[PDB]
RNA sequence: AACAUAAUUAAUUUCUAGACAUCCGUUUAUGAGAGGAGAUAAGUCGUAACAAGGUAAGCAUACUGGAAAGUGUGCUUGGAAUA
RNA sequence: AAAGGUUUGGUCCUGGCCUUAUAAUUAAUUAGAGGUAAAAUUACACAUGCAAACCUCCAUAGACCGGUGUAAAAUCCCUUAAACAUUUACUUAAAAUUUAAGGAGAGGGUAUCAAGCACAUUAAAAUAGCUUAAGACACCUUGCCUAGCCACACCCCCACGGGACUCAGCAGUGAUAAAUAUUAAGCAAUAAACGAAAGUUUGACUAAGUUAUACCUCUUAGGGUUGGUAAAUUUCGUGCCAGCCACCGCGGUCAUACGAUUAACCCAAACUAAUUAUCUUCGGCGUAAAACGUGUCAACUAUAAAUAAAUAAAUAGAAUUAAAAUCCAACUUAUAUGUGAAAAUUCAUUGUUAGGACCUAAACUCAAUAACGAAAGUAAUUCUAGUCAUUUAUAAUACACGACAGCUAAGACCCAAACUGGGAUUAGAUACCCCACUAUGCUUAGCCAUAAACCUAAAUAAUUAAUUAACAAAACUAUUUGCCAGAGAACUACUAGCCAUAGCUUAAAACUCAAAGGAC
């Protein structure tokens, strides 16, 4: 058995669950909650659940959680031109949470596609080369061209054993 | 353990492997010194064939001799592989049969 | 890291090397010396090439013309007899500052500065002049400067623009007829930005490099 | 130690010279001689433990003894407990 | 891992070892031919030949290619700036390739390497800081990041200098090693260098030679095995011998286990042996390895409540005393004492005292009680001081404690008692039993820091059902820390700290074994 209590969370595709991809403005996302209470136990969920998924896919985000120093939770985002954006979460489901934050800090689906092809620019199925970089190493592998010769002998005709015999003999 | 010392620690701890007699290699070849007798421990009862060479490292070691009878003496080249004896206590290496001067043994 | 120690002496090396390499200079007289009998370069054991070998004996050098000459030949016009069996046009360099090699015997070692004319076109400012070593050049007569500089351009024939690639010239039609440009012009090359000098062409002695002084 | 010549094309020269030698230490090998542990394995002297093992056993500690061990003090049951 | 063999008279549990799979190197035995890939003991010393030129002189190139794995925890990934020993463009910009200063994160071993010793900041020049159990520092080992990268280039990290003065370029040799390719051909292809160019050059490379190391296509057949795990034995010989086994094991006269035969089995141009590598923590801690002798304070990780205490033997101090001893005195038996029975011891004894002294030592009944305290420990009586609120769990390298025994100095001394002496017993009796008497148990100061310090149960908050390995003490979830990783060697060696000096805490390896261990 997994140790921990919903031991879920430590899985790859649980992590990679997360929505929220921060905008490249988002530097630091200080989270402020308490650990007692009624009104903040969403942002006690948002810690134990989310928290995780939010840094799976913004690892350049520094993450720093204060715990019982306020009244009420909140979270506050420091942004690289020195905005700094405070977001209340008193109240609210963790769901509410991560929706609210994805909308007014997070990248839309429409730029995530266009990087990702960006990335994948380079890559070319013609391209010859090792396994890990290309589909094929050689062009004995396509069909109707001449097979490796360690597989299929060539023709003594296309040897140059044989052609360099024939020289001398000429 | 807890989730949090499994962190500190990390993956167990691996003890090195150690070498033996033949010093992580496949074979040494030795310069026999002495031929004698050893007794096996009990509950077995034979006189075995063993003997003292000195090898390419430089340190002496016992080889048992397999087989029905050798003729190796003083002063000879014989090739040792791995291989405990298990009667024999302490003998962890043995003499190859039909290298340098060690030969096959005469069949029958 | 930080066990990563310093290294005086190579430190010492290096700037030690590079002073006695300051002091040590090599001068034109002895880089630039020749044996006659073997062509053969004493200061590095160098052979001149087989087609060199009847100009280093049937030629001169540029300062050894210019040291037989009232201020080095200062305005005096210079011609190298590979221009001369070249180029029917005038090619001649109108010599401006020369400094000899003093330490030479003769004077027959040093550089010289002027104004470039090739093939009858003239530069506009003066530069340093490239190969004074070499056996080539050829002192203009002050009595036959006149007849010597006398030249008149013929119009350029070289053609200015030209056809592209077969391959490319499709693809630049087949452009044309996605975007919705129709159109039956040529597509054609301007070859008036991207004109090549001759070979011989003079290069910037300037930026040219020198050789060391460690002898062979 | 870093200036001085030169200058009616302009350049020359300086842009140095000692001392970077020992180290204080630090590891490893050698081992006079003195010990330990284990195995070899027919023995010797006792019978300490396992049965209430014939004085229940053991722990810490002290002293004592051919040898296991013995005795004291507190503690434990991984002993017993009706006459 | 889809597992298997092996602790026992037997079963169950726990746990190590080994087997079955895969690959490389070497060795034994054995092999035809062809195609392909790869070639590898050694940073050891190198005989000879070659590996860099080109070209109208100047220049450019010889900084590459090729080689080795030297050094170094060395790096990976990323940011910034700047040039470039360059290219191609412009009189001003696109690249390739580098260098310098850095840092989100990641990055080998040993903590018996626990402290490093200037490792910081400010900018009147003062302040006294910086790194480190979240692993500094020290030492050891290692090429890694793999379209490739990094370091090295005879040695002295470097290379002015000095020295033991160059193949870690191709082929080749000496020595060494278990480890064994041609002192070969060509610049025709590609790559590099040079030239404006026709071209030239290249041990890069191309095409060959060598080698069962691998793959592929064919042809021949050899190698090992045959007690179990694990596919497969006939007969004889041997007789605990000769030999055999990875593990368990086999051989003392009917050996399916050895040797030779016979027949079968497996793989097959190979086959078997040795060596090496590939598999790696969500498991446990009453009885099997494992909860620390006890408590308190930090930083994290978790948790969420707002109290506690409120005269039964905590602790410390002072005072106090009932019973029984002891001493002294009076009287007094002739013996007293002691054992299963004796002996020695003793008559300086013995018994009585409603006689005196003593205040040493220890606290019956209550106690069939289950309180107090962190534990150790604490119960004769009285008085004084005194336990109490941190939400809760979680601490060492700090602090304060810690039975008994023991050490140091000065006292006490009723009784008990190691040792010692005397007496018995016994084959002996350095013992058990008897008698005597010390250290010591007591007080006051200090040390020592160990217990089967064991409820053999870490603490805390839940649950009692959607739950029998065995036994013990019903099962089980969550949180935090500690601890464990076969047995012995080993409460040991070395290291460091300590009032400890025949000490305590900390705590290995070689080597040996195939088990050890728990419950029934
Ligand atoms: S791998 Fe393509 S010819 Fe061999
Ligand atoms: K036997
Ligand atoms: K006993
Ligand atoms: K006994
Ligand atoms: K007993
Ligand atoms: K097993
Ligand atoms: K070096
Ligand atoms: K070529
Ligand atoms: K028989
Ligand atoms: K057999
Ligand atoms: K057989
Ligand atoms: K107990
Ligand atoms: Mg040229
Ligand atoms: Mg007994
Ligand atoms: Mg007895
Ligand atoms: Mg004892
Ligand atoms: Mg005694
Ligand atoms: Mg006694
Ligand atoms: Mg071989
Ligand atoms: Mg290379
Ligand atoms: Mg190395
Ligand atoms: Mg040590
Ligand atoms: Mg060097
Ligand atoms: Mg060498
Ligand atoms: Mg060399
Ligand atoms: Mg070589
Ligand atoms: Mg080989
Ligand atoms: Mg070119
Ligand atoms: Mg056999
Ligand atoms: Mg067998
Ligand atoms: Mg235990
Ligand atoms: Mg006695
Ligand atoms: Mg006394
Ligand atoms: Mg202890
Ligand atoms: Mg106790
Ligand atoms: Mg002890
Ligand atoms: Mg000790
Ligand atoms: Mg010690």
């Amino acid at each position: 058995p997994m140790k921990g209590r919903f031991p879920i969370r430590r899985t790859l595709q649980y992590l990679g669950r997360g929505d929220v991809v921060f905008k490249e403005s988002v530097k630091i996302m200080t989270v402020n909650y308490n650990t007692y209470g009624e009104l903040g136990e969403g942002a006690r969920k948002f810690v134990f659940f989310n928290i995780p998924q939010i840094q799976y896919k913004n690892p350049w985000v520094q993450i720093m959680m204060f715990k019982n120093m306020t009244p009420s939770p909140f979270l506050r985002f420091y942004l690289d031109s020195g905005e700094q954006v405070l977001v209340d979460v008193e109240t609210k489901s963790n769901k509410e949470i991560m929706e609210h934050i994805k909308k007014i800090l997070g990248k839309k689906e429409e730029t995530l596609r266009e990087e990702e092809l960006e990335k994948q620019q380079r890559f070319h199925p013609g391209n010859f080369g090792p396994r890990k970089y290309c589909l094929r190493e050689c062009m004995c592998e396509v069909e109707g061209q001449v097979p490796c010769p360690g597989l299929v002998p060539l023709p003594k005709e296309m040897t140059g054993k044989y052609k360099a015999a024939l020289k001398a003999s000429t | 353990a807890t989730l949090n010392q499994m962190h500190r620690l990390g993956p167990r701890k691996e003890p090195p492997k150690r070498l033996g007699p033949t010093e992580g290699r496949p074979q040494l070849k030795g310069v026999v010194l002495r031929t004698f007798i050893r007794k096996p421990k009990k509950p077995n009862s034979a006189n075995r064939k063993c003997c003292r060479v000195r090898l390419s490292t430089g340190k002496e070691a016992v080889c048992f001799i397999p087989g029905e009878g050798h003729t190796l003496q003083e002063h000879h080249v014989v090739l040792v592989e791995g291989g405990r004896t298990q009667d024999l206590p302490g003998v962890k290496l043995k003499v190859v049969r039909g290298k340098y001067d060690c030969g096959h043994v005469q069949k029958k | 890291r930080k066990k990563v120690r310093p290294r005086l002496i190579a430190e010492l090396a290096r700037r030690v090397r590079a002073l006695r390499e300051q002091r040590n200079q090599p001068r034109d007289s002895q880089l630039y010396a020749l044996d006659y009998e073997t062509l053969t370069r004493p200061h590095s054991g160098r052979r001149l090439p087989v087609r060199a070998w009847a100009d280093v004996r049937r030629e001169s050098r540029l300062l050894q013309l210019l040291a037989r000459l009232p201020l080095f030949g200062l305005g005096r016009l210079v011609t190298r007899k590979s221009w001369l069996w070249q180029h029917d046009e005038p090619c001649y360099w109108r010599l401006t500052r020369v400094r000899p090699d003093y330490t030479a015997q003769n004077l027959d070692h040093g550089r010289a500065w002027g104004i470039l004319t090739f093939k009858g076109k003239s530069e506009d400012t003066a530069r340093e002049i490239e190969q004074v070593m070499y056996h080539d050049w050829r002192l203009v007569p002050k009595h036959e400067e006149e007849a010597f500089t006398a030249f008149t351009a013929k119009p350029e024939d070289r053609l200015n623009s030209v056809p592209y690639p077969p391959l490319l010239r499709a693809m630049i039609l087949a452009e044309r007829q996605k975007n919705g440009d129709t159109s039956v012009q040529e597509p054609l090359l301007n070859l008036e930005r991207t004109r090549m000098r001759p070979w011989d062409y003079p290069a910037k002695q300037e930026t040219k490099g020198r050789a060391k002084g460690t002898p062979v």
